[PDB]
């Protein structure tokens, strides 16, 4: 639908060019579904498009604050910890739909270009492993249990193995 | 009626409980201190009776 999010490339199609003095019973048929189906449906349609429009609704998106993260928070204090938490697992749940997005991406990629695939399909496949190893690096070896405080450990250990790796000259 | 009735109502009994557990162990302690020394009102055991003592003159004056 948005094709910045969605992006998908213009279906340039061939013009028909045909050789022989003879028919071709895909288009008189596509004639006759269109008279028949596409017509009384687009009908229904724009009645049901007109109804919506007599009466219209609207509904909105819940932007959520930030909040003082668990690294500003105090060992023991319950309720700064259960707001970062929550913040966490709201960003957790997140970015296992844009990593949802990223592999609907690929595989759309993958069919539209089908055979000749791994060519020119690799842009959406980096973008894909790119991603992948940042939950690699985020949310992995974790558990069921995971936490902010989890996640937090995770980190600085690798930053410490980066620390211990940068340490030689 | 909403999520911030949920949110702040969890936030209420976590400050509850988490006072709740702070007391527990505060008495914890406090009850070891007044049993290992008699400072405090309780765990104060019984001794004879003062009042029942006769001060007066004897019949010998090294009593």
């Amino acid at each position: 639908w948005d094709k910045d999010v969605y992006p998908e490339p213009p279906s340039r199609t061939p013009a028909p060019s045909p050789q022989t003095s003879l028919p071709n019973p895909i288009t008189y048929l596509t004639k006759a579904y269109d008279l028949v189906v596409d017509w009384p449906v687009t009908l229904v349609r724009e009645f049901i498009e007109r109804q919506h429009a007599k009466n219209r609704t609207y509904y909105y998106h819940r932007q959520y604050r930030r909040v003082p993260d668990i690294t500003e928070c105090k060992e023991g204090d319950v309720l700064c910890i259960y707001e970062a938490e929550m913040q966490w697992r709201r960003d957790f749940k997140v970015d296992q739909e844009i990593m949802n997005i990223i592999q609907e991406r690929l595989k759309a990629c993958q069919q539209r270009e089908g055979e000749n695939y791994q060519q020119n399909c690799a842009k959406e496949l980096e973008q894909f492993t790119k991603v992948t190893k940042a939950y690699q690096d985020r949310y992995l070896d974790l558990g069921a249990y995971y936490s902010a405080r989890k996640c937090l450990a995770k980190q600085k250990q690798r930053m410490l193995e980066e620390r211990k790796a940068a340490r030689q000259e | 009626d909403g999520p911030e009735k949920n949110y702040e109502k969890t936030l209420a009994i976590l400050q509850i409980e988490s006072e709740k557990a702070e007391l527990r162990l505060k008495e914890q302690e406090v009850r070891r201190l007044m049993r290992a020394r008699g400072d405090g009102p309780w765990y104060q055991f019984p001794t004879p009776e003062k009042e029942f003592i006769d001060h007066s003159p004897k019949a010998t004056p090294d009593n």
